[PDB]
């Protein structure tokens, strides 16, 4: 059934699984019309489909053209997400197909289940975890490729850069969730922390700065401090 | 007006005949039920005083043969049997009627309740849902599972209701996933009505039979089937107007007849709230919505 703190290690076993997050699929700016009414203007979105074991990200860019002339876009977005995930699984060779897909939002379960009826051996699961994958659009290079897209496009990334050379998936996923939780809670502070020291660069083929092991400990500490402060302010405690 | 004579009543039992019921004492001189209206199916049902577990009974049509009940002290139940000897039968019933040993099917002249509950139910369709082809009558009880229930364990003793599953390839055309899931008209009209039932009369017959098995035997799988067939129509944007009108009448009489104290287990909150207040047909069931609101406002 549901993925939670109890079964957290299952993410890093040898069963291929994907997380699917649909929180950035349908994105709008709300604005005033000339007549003083409110209208939305969609901007480009993305499906965030992540192998938590390998760090492989299947970033399907959702171009604003997919919403042209469509009604009930927040509902369509869930079905569009399920159609694209289904398309992705069918495009993979059998031995690369996930055995499980975990949706970050429960509203994705029925749309994905219906789109995956051809795959009765692929388990579709919710999670009780509050995963910060919505902050994926706070990663500059992911945001950049989404906003520049002029057509539907799949872009492949390793969201762990080269980390798996030095750390386990479990540790790489904890670092990722800590960076995304920080970016989600206070984007300005989190981005300040990551770039401040100018000697530390992002390699052309990476998303995050090239930090030594010791520089990562310092960065991770600064991210936890950011998250606890903001939590104090949120709840005056 | 036909008769279902009884050999005897050796055990104390509540006897049902359609929507009516009588208490019979152990060894009470009871020899059956007379004046049963010709032209409808009927159900004769039983709850032992000693074991309020297992309600059970027999769907039958008096036009199809001469049926009697005899207690079997080995299997411990009242069994329906057919008497092929027409003149032995008439002679037994004549004696029992002369000795006034038979209760009279107690139909009020003005009262169309049974007709309204059984309008589309035919013995020939019952016998395909309940397979025991050597008998003209169909046994049902509280415990019998449905073919669908068995898929999720004795095939012979199953209720072979039409499988309905909203998250099945049968229900969802490839490339019409969102359309077919959110609007089940394809599944209702093409797969079920034209494909499997052939017409709305057969669909309604199965729906009505599922309700009566739910109500008279507390058959849980029957109740699931009744709700599934209601929900498939209510979740369809495109339903013939005559089907919507007739559904409103069917459901009205089902809700009218339901014992007030069984609404908690026999009515699915989600299905009814969805059918009356959210669905495509939320405004197509005036009679059903008014009786549900006035009789079961808590469920909603």
């Amino acid at each position: 059934g549901a993925m939670n703190s109890s079964n957290y290690a299952e993410l890093f076993n040898n069963d291929i699984k994907l997380f699917v997050d649909d929180t950035n699929v349908y994105r709008v700016t709300v604005h005033k019309t000339f007549e003083g009414n409110v209208a939305t203007k969609a901007i480009n979105g993305c499906i965030f489909t992540l192998n938590p074991k390998t760090g492989h990200l299947f970033l399907k860019i959702i171009h604003t053209s997919v919403w042209a002339g469509q009604k009930r876009l927040s509902q369509l977005a869930k079905w569009k997400t399920a159609e694209e995930v289904s398309a992705l699984v069918r495009s993979l060779p059998k031995e690369e197909q996930p055995k499980q897909i975990i949706v970050t939002r429960k509203a994705m379960l029925d749309p994905l289940e219906v789109h995956m009826l051809d795959f009765p051996n692929i388990a579709i699961r919710p999670t009780e975890l509050r995963l910060p994958f919505s902050a994926a659009m706070s990663i500059d290079k992911l945001s950049d490729v989404v906003m520049k897209a002029t057509e539907p496009q799949m872009v492949l990334f390793n969201i762990y850069d080269d980390w798996l050379d030095r750390i386990s998936s479990y540790t790489a996923f904890s670092r990722l969730t800590l960076l995304l939780r920080a970016l989600k809670t206070n984007e300005e502070s989190a981005k300040m922390i990551l770039l401040s020291d100018p000697t530390i660069t992002i390699k052309s083929y990476h998303l995050w700065p090239s930090f030594t092991d010791e520089q990562w400990i310092t960065i991770e500490s600064q991210m936890r401090d950011l998250i606890l402060t903001e939590y104090g302010r949120k709840y005056n405690v | 007006m036909n008769t279902v004579p009884f050999t005897s009543a050796p055990i104390e039992v509540t006897i049902g005949i359609d929507q009516y019921s009588f208490n019979v004492k152990e060894n009470q001189p009871f020899h059956g039920i007379k004046d049963i209206p010709i032209g409808h199916v009927h159900v004769i049902h039983f709850q032992h005083a000693d074991n309020s577990s297992m309600r059970y009974g027999y769907w039958f049509d008096c036009r199809m043969g001469n049926f009697y009940i005899q207690y079997d002290p080995k299997d411990g139940l009242y069994k329906m049997m057919e008497e092929r000897d027409g003149a032995k039968f008439e002679n037994i019933v004549h004696n029992f009627k002369e000795r006034q040993m038979m209760v009279s099917y107690p139909k009020i002249d003005e009262d169309d309740t049974w007709y309204n509950l059984t309008e589309f139910v035919q013995m020939d369709k019952i016998r395909k849902i309940v397979r025991k082809d050597e008998n003209q009558f169909s046994y049902v009880d509280s415990s019998m599972t449905t073919v669908q229930e068995n898929e999720l364990s004795d095939p012979a003793h199953s209720l072979n209701y039409t499988v309905i599953n909203f998250k099945s390839r049968e229900a969802i055309r490839p490339g019409h996933e969102m359309e077919d899931f959110l609007d089940k008209s394809y599944y209702l009209n093409t797969v079920m009505l034209q494909g499997i039932f052939k017409n709305s009369s057969n669909y309604f017959g199965e729906l009505q039979f599922a309700f009566l098995n739910a109500m008279f035997f507390g058959n849980y799988g029957s109740s699931l089937q009744w709700h599934a067939m209601i929900e498939l129509i209510c979740s369809s944007a495109t339903v013939p107007k005559h089907m919507l009108d007739k559904l409103d009448e069917i459901l009205y009489y089902q809700i009218k007849t339901l014992p007030e104290q069984y609404s908690d287990i026999l009515l699915n909150e989600r299905v009814w709230n969805i059918c009356l207040y959210s669905s495509f047909q939320k405004n197509s069931l005036h009679n059903t919505e008014k009786i549900m609101e006035n009789k079961y406002p808590e469920l909603l």
